[PDB]
C-alpha cells in the first residue's frame, strides 16, 4: 500500500551543419571569340569543362 | 511507457524471487525470472577456463 514513485525525464541531442559557397569562372579575349578554329567555338568548349 | 514495458520484460527474464517487509510495515514481493527456474540446462560458451 505504498505511495506513487518520483518522476524522471531526459532530453534529446542536437546536430549541426553549415553552408558552403562554390564558384567557378571562365574567361576569353574578345579577339579569340571572333577567330574561327577547326575544333569549334572556344567559348562553348570551355564552359563544358568548367 | 517505453520504460515501463522494458522494465516488465527484463524483470520477467532476469528477476529473482523474494519476500520482505516494506518501510510502511507491509509485505514487499519480487517475482522470479525465467532464468531463475532454468537451472539444469545452462551453458557458457567461450575460450577461457570455466
Amino acid at each position: 500500500g505504498s505511495l506513487a514513485p518520483k518522476s524522471a525525464t531526459r532530453n534529446p541531442v542536437k546536430l549541426n551543419n553549415f553552408c558552403q559557397i562554390f564558384k567557378k569562372s571562365y574567361e576569353i579575349t574578345k579577339t579569340a571569340d571572333a577567330t574561327k578554329a577547326r575544333t569549334g567555338s572556344a567559348l562553348a568548349n570551355d564552359k563544358k569543362r568548367r | 511507457m517505453f520504460d515501463y514495458y522494458r522494465d516488465v520484460e527484463m524483470a520477467f527474464i532476469y528477476g529473482r524471487k523474494s519476500e520482505t517487509v516494506g518501510e510502511n510495515g507491509k509485505p514487499e514481493r519480487t517475482t522470479g525470472g525465467l532464468l531463475n527456474f532454468i537451472t539444469t540446462n545452462r551453458t557458457q560458451f567461450g575460450t577461457g577456463a570455466g
